[PDB]
């Protein structure tokens, strides 16, 4: 389980991180087709070029799912039951690209970070995306 | 791994800036805090029991050195990764029994690194080209499995 | 989560199994130790040689663990706490030797099996042997 | 992948037992029920909303037949699987964007096909063989990625 001084490092990088919360989910996802290409295929109806307003906007879908988790992280199950059922049923997502994706996150995080991504607030963070990753591929 | 000419060039131009004494500790470190079990091959470093004294502990810096060197001598024979590291593969295969997914950890805890201490400059496509670079080296030092 | 039909599945599965269950442990464990040499390593003051005694114990010990998690199937993190300190803490396993062992715990019951390993019930202690796996790796 | 004589004893042995037009089809199905993300690339086989609608579906045998045949192709080349399976890792890595993740599955469910179908012939030794084996052509098909 996150222990309490994960929920705090969590929520006081999130914090940090502001309202570019948007921008950061943008630049996870950019990161991770570039990096990682086979990901690319779950996205065709997706310019994914630099730039692109449709990876602009799932970015900010993606961070507002990390917020919502991060804010409900005691009932994360429950939070993203929705989102589990999405990425496990209809759109069939290996469940090796969330590692992949929570990789990207780290990096962007570190990247723009540079005060908060500290070994133990990277370790807590690590074990969160972890932990949201288990859930979306628990259905 | 084949790097591109760009790829390669955005993989050089960052690493002649990389801090060769500190960055291979800092990666060691956050690989036994981020995940504890590889702190069962490193148990004569002694205290390793907060994040503090794993990333102050002189053993994890002085044995990241190493590790980074390996890295550097990868960035020099990219074409020719597994020649490169057969003595590690034979080490880390044969003798130390180490699973070979915590090469491919190691080397993206390397890239958190490199994220960190270069921000902004550590672009996607920087990543990219990094990415290919540390798959190619756990993939070489996991040749002795395959 | 493990579903209705899952839970219905392994239950009869490991009905079938009967008896057998240490003597199956110990198989799997075996055939861990042969596939994958890596994991050997956390039994240095084993003797891993057929038909020894330590191995034949130690699979008793892990198949009434299984039992344990079937028996309380819907509270599994906490009918394994204990163990999922012993296995992240001291013994410091590597997550993934989990599932090292899990597949060799299907090939063992495969082998065995021949009339209850269908591929709905594959599919079921699959999902059963990866939750165990999750709670075990969770500390 | 170097199988000594006894471990290439063991795992032709048995081959020559399998029947190549139904074993194939069982693994395919069984990836299917058992991974359900790998249906993303399958959609065109119709009918899989069930494991029996999978087991019974005539494309999955059909298709899985082929499959198993690059097993066989693989079983006779174990001294140069590279080459053996350098068109379908073009395939499955360059055209199908499948995680090479999968190619170990396939090949761990291949292993509980045999497992189920051989019994006590299916020895842990038997097995530790074959797992070199699926290990072998899963490395080869991912070559194009590393
Ligand atoms: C940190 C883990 C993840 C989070 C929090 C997350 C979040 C989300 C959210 C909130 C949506 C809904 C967008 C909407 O309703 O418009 C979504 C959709 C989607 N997700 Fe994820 N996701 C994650 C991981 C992944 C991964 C690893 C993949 C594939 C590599 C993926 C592929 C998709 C796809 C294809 C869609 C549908 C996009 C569309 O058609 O607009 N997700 N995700
Ligand atoms: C990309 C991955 C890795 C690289 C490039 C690397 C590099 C090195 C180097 C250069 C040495 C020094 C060998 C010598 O003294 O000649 C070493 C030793 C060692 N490595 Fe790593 N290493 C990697 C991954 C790992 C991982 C993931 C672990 C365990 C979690 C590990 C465990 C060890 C141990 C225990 C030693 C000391 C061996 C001894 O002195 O007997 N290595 N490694
Ligand atoms: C299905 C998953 C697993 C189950 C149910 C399980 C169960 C158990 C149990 C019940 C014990 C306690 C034995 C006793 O009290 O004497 C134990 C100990 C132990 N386990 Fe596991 N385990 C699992 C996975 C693993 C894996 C994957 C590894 C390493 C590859 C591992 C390594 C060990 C070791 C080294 C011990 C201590 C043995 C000793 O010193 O006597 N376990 N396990
Ligand atoms: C050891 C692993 C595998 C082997 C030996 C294998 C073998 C084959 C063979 C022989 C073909 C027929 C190619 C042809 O028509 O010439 C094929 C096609 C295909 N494979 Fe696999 N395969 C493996 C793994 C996978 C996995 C894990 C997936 C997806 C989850 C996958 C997806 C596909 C698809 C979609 C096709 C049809 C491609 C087309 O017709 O355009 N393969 N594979």
């Amino acid at each position: 389980v996150l222990s309490p001084a994960d929920k705090t490092n969590v929520k006081a990088a999130w914090g940090k991180v502001g309202a570019h919360a948007g921008e950061y989910g943008a630049e996870a996802l950019e990161r991770m087709f570039l990096s990682f290409p086979t990901t690319k295929t779950y996205f065709p109806h997706f310019d994914l070029s630099h730039g692109s307003a449709q990876v602009k906007g799932h970015g900010k879908k993606v961070a507002d799912a990390l917020t919502n988790a991060v804010a409900h992280v005691d009932d994360m199950p429950n939070a993203l039951s929705a989102l589990s059922d999405l990425h496990a049923h209809k759109l069939r997502v290996d469940p090796v690209n969330f590692k992949l994706l929570s990789h990207c996150l780290l990096v962007t995080l570190a990247a723009h970070l540079p005060a908060e991504f500290t070994p133990a607030v990277h370790a807590s963070l690590d074990k969160f995306l972890a932990s949201v990753s288990t859930v979306l591929t628990s259905k | 791994v084949h790097l591109t000419p760009e790829e390669k060039s955005a993989v050089t131009a960052l690493w002649g800036k990389v801090n060769v004494d500190e960055v291979g500790g800092e990666a060691l470190g956050r690989l036994l805090v981020v995940y504890p079990w590889t702190q069962r091959f490193f148990e004569s470093f002694g205290d390793l029991s907060t994040p503090d004294a794993v990333m102050g502990n002189p053993k994890v810096k002085a044995h990241g050195k190493k590790v980074l060197g390996a890295f550097s001598d990868g960035l020099a024979h990219l074409d020719n990764l597994k020649g490169t590291f057969a003595t590690l593969s034979e080490l880390h295969c044969d003798k130390l029994h180490v699973d070979p997914e915590n090469f491919r950890l190691l080397g993206n805890v390397l890239v958190c690194v490199l994220a960190h201490h270069f921000g902004k400059e550590f672009t996607p496509p920087v990543q990219a080209a990094y990415q290919k670079v540390v798959a190619g080296v756990a993939n070489a030092l996991a040749h002795k499995y395959h």
